[PDB]
């Protein structure tokens, strides 16, 4: 029973009012049952795509959640993960850097 | 047809090699099997080979597998009377099993020196009813069919594959005995 | 008990519905259905991987349908039977356990025969022709001849019995029957066999020779209405006792 | 050092419910998917059919479906004895490894609940050392009861797999050996625990890359070095942080195979 690692990052440099892609990379978890949500401002983004579930040499799982997004000032994005190894859903915020 | 057994029939002398051949087209076949089928019975498993191997021997039976040629071959040595049956090759991938159209192997039995003759036989109950019997003719002898529709002539019979004595070639004609088998090539050594 | 099939043989009139049963080996996950037409090899019909049919492609028409609700015993139904449906329907089962991948176990088969009408079905007339005295004098052998005549359809099983026991030595029967009127479609058949014995055996009067012919025709549960005995599946025999 | 492998993730939840996931992989590059509903392969690329025909791939799917039938059936059948085992996961990684001049290796690895259970070595199933009482149990079944499926597994991983792989590596040589230039940028965040300068490099392919912070010609030991992370493109992402006193002679150097000797140098202002 292993804990998920959550990493949030953008596909291209984030320019306010320019479409991009927000990635949430969930790795090193076991069992495979996971619930991953990309949040716009605490609200769940609906058109979220993801890669096919896969696993590492140690048999722990990994998966990529991605969404097309247009960033702006005062628009704070995050990734919310619920797994058996987590008491409460874990939220990793996306650091848009000013 | 992904499994092809060209040569629908074969004739081999008792005591000699019987080679049944088969060709497959599917590169994905991983197992090849052979089945023997007797008339009025369902096919029975005979011998198999995995595509890992190229030869499999079990008694008088050998399978050969050439994966380059996509050829599969069965060898019966020596062949005996009970080997007369239809032979099917099968090839499989997963649970898909493709069967060939079969080969009827006829094992011609070994028998004594010929003494060709034609005999008239009378029925047990009805004495009037007569039957002609052409018997004890050479292996290479051909029985030609009846010209007249009121006269019936049978082709050379098939000896019981469990027969162990009194092995002899014969044909029967029914409707006079002498001129009955004339349509067929009867030797000069024939007895009357 | 191995793989079994019901009925062993069925003779039907065109238009009737026919059901064929298969009892595979207990445990065997795969059940296959094939048919063998006279002048053809093994024609695949359908198979079952459990109680579901993955390949329902060999089915010759919409009338043909199969089921393995079990998935153990499977049935093949043929609606409104036609002359082209006449074949030996074979069934087989297999397991994925074991040393052989896809070693199938075949049932004995169901011979299906669909006729325009049953009025043409006839049992054979079996006669035994005693050995020629010209043969005993020349070879010191004695050939008995058996003749089954005027039977329809072409399927019969011939056997020779000497003193209550079945014999194979000196036996030879024709591989296929003979068409009496070969030009006619409704041609009745004939089949011959011989029994070669020693002069010394035949010449005993206490030796009993019987030629048995199993004919496959109609069933007891059949709608026969004719001024002639019903041509049911029956053994028709002819006998002979040794001369001196 | 070129390989192909499929992965299967079986989740056995209850006596009446079990789900499977599957994929094809050319090293860390997904080439195939699996539609569990129809039981067919998903060709992720124009070249992911390799040099196999549609009749050859059709038969691989038929073979895969058959294995899923028998596997799921047998597991549920044996688990229909003790239900405290439920829920449990089964993971399979099977494939082939190709070597220069050497005969190709084949591998089939099984893990029960995120722990190695079995291995197929030569012509025989081997249980995992120590971990597993089940390993010895299941290896006994496979070696004694399933000899037939074992020899179709042997053939698959040692004959079908290399044949497939070689034709796939030939079909997709241009994509697999493509070179994509990285897009690089600088950003700054306040240091929660001083300021944090972040250097990003993204959309580069292949995976090997080097991101360094410089002060003129001198390399500067980074504060935190990221992991190379995926992008949906098939490309990669990497970030390197440098903690500095606020507000000046600092550049970031991105080094990648695609850039042909010259490195991308990014200056801060
Ligand atoms: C063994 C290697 C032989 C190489 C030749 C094959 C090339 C195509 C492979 C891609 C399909 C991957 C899918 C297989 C995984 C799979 O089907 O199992 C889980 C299911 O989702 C359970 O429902
Ligand atoms: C099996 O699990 C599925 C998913 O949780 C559920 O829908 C189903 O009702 C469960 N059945 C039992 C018997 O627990
Ligand atoms: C195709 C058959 C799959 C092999 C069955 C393996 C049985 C393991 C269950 C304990
Ligand atoms: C308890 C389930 C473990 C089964 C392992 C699967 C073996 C793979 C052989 C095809
Ligand atoms: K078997
Ligand atoms: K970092
Ligand atoms: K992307």
């Amino acid at each position: 029973q292993r804990t998920p690692k959550i990493q949030v990052y953008s596909r291209h440099p984030a320019e306010n009012g320019k479409s991009n892609f927000l990635n949430c990379y969930v790795s090193g978890f076991h069992p495979s049952d996971i619930e991953v949500d990309l949040l716009k401002n605490g609200e769940r983004i609906e058109k979220v795509e993801h890669s096919d579930l896969s696993f590492s040499k140690d048999w722990s799982f990994y998966l990529l959640y991605y969404t097309e997004f247009t960033p702006t000032e005062k628009d704070e994005y995050a990734c919310r993960v619920n797994h058996v190894t987590l008491s409460q859903p874990k939220i990793v915020k996306w650091d848009r850097d000013m | 047809q992904q499994v092809k057994q060209n040569s629908p029939s074969l004739s081999v002398q008792e005591g000699r090699i019987s080679i049944l051949n088969c060709d497959y087209t599917n590169s994905m076949f991983d197992y090849f099997l052979w089945y023997k089928k007797y008339p009025a019975e369902g096919p029975t498993f005979l011998i198999s080979i995995s595509s890992i191997k190229d030869k499999n021997e079990d008694g008088r039976f050998t399978v050969f597998l050439n994966k380059s040629a996509k050829h599969l071959s069965l060898h019966i040595v020596p062949s005996q009377p009970g080997d007369s049956a239809v032979y099917f090759c099968a090839a499989s991938v997963g649970d898909k099993i493709i069967f060939g159209k079969g080969t009827r192997l006829h094992i011609l039995p070994n028998m004594q020196n010929p003494d060709p003759a034609v005999y008239q036989l009378r029925d047990s109950k009805s004495s009037d009813k007569s039957v002609c019997l052409f018997t004890d003719f050479d292996s290479q002898t051909n029985v030609s069919q009846s010209k007249d529709s009121d006269v019936y002539i049978t082709d050379k019979c098939v000896l019981d594959m469990r027969s162990m004595d009194f092995k002899s070639n014969s044909a029967v004609a029914w409707s006079a005995c002498a001129n009955a088998f004339n349509n067929s090539i009867i030797p000069e050594d024939t007895f009357f | 008990a191995g793989v079994s099939q019901s009925p062993s043989n069925k003779v039907t009139e065109k238009g009737k519905d026919v059901e064929l049963r298969c009892d595979p080996i207990s445990g065997h996950t795969a059940l296959y259905w094939y048919r063998q037409s006279l002048g053809q090899g093994l024609e695949f019909l359908i198979y079952f991987q459990g109680n579901s049919a993955p390949d329902k492609s060999g089915l010759p028409s919409d009338r043909f349908s199969a089921e393995r609700t079990g998935g153990s015993v499977s049935t093949l139904t043929i609606q409104r039977t036609q002359q082209e449906d006449s074949a030996v329907y074979l069934c087989a089962s297999s397991s994925y356990r074991g040393p052989r991948m896809n070693e199938q176990f075949f049932g004995p088969g169901t011979r299906l025969t669909v006729l325009e009408d049953l009025k043409n079905v006839f049992p054979p007339e079996v006669a035994v022709f005693e050995p020629s005295e010209a043969e005993i004098s020349h070879t010191q052998k004695a050939t008995l001849v058996c003749l089954a005549t005027g039977f329809y359809p072409d399927h019969v099983e011939l056997s020779w019995w000497v003193n209550g026991k079945e014999v194979h030595s000196g036996v030879c029967t024709d591989p296929q029957p003979l068409k009496e009127q070969p030009a006619l479609n409704d041609s009745r058949y004939a089949l011959s066999s011989r029994l070669r014995v020693s002069a010394t055996f035949w010449q005993n009067p206490r030796n009993h020779f019987r030629c048995q012919v199993q004919f496959y025709g109609l069933s007891e549960n059949d709608e026969w209405t004719q001024d002639r005995a019903k041509p049911v599946t029956q053994i028709v025999s002819a006998e002979a006792w040794g001369r001196a | 050092h070129v390989s192909f492998h499929v992965i299967q993730i079986f989740s056995f939840v209850n006596q009446s419910w079990a789900r499977g996931q599957g994929s094809g992989w050319l090293d860390e590059l997904q080439t195939h998917g699996w539609d569990s509903e129809s039981g067919t392969i998903i060709f992720l690329h124009n070249w992911s059919k390799g040099n196999f025909s549609n009749e050859e791939l059709s038969d691989l799917e038929l073979l895969f479906r058959f294995y899923l039938f028998g596997l799921t059936r047998e597991i549920q059948d044996h688990a229909s004895q003790d239900y405290s085992k439920y829920p449990f996961e089964v993971q399979v990684k099977a494939g082939c490894e190709l070597h220069s001049g050497k005969s190709p290796e084949g591998f089939f690895q099984v893990a029960f609940n995120g722990l190695d259970l079995l291995s197929f070595q030569n012509t025989t199933w081997v249980p995992s050392p120590g971990c597993g009482s089940l390993a010895q149990s299941v290896c006994h079944l496979l070696n004694h009861q399933y000899e037939g499926v074992t020899e179709t597994v042997y053939n698959l991983i040692r004959s079908t797999c290399p044949r497939f792989l070689l034709g796939l590596l030939d079909a997709g040589k241009m994509y697999v050996h493509r070179q994509v230039r990285p897009e690089a940028w600088l950003s700054s965040r306040p240091s929660l625990g001083q300021l944090l300068l972040v250097c990003h490099a993204s959309g580069f392919y292949p995976k090997p890359v080097w991101v360094t912070w410089m002060r003129n010609e001198q390399e500067q030991l980074g504060t935190k070095h990221g992991d190379i992370l995926p992008n949906a493109d098939g490309t990669w992402y990497l970030q390197v942080i440098l903690e500095v006193a606020s507000e000046a002679g600092l550049s970031c150097r991105v080094r990648h195979s695609s850039l042909g000797g010259q490195d991308i140098i990014l200056y801060w202002g």
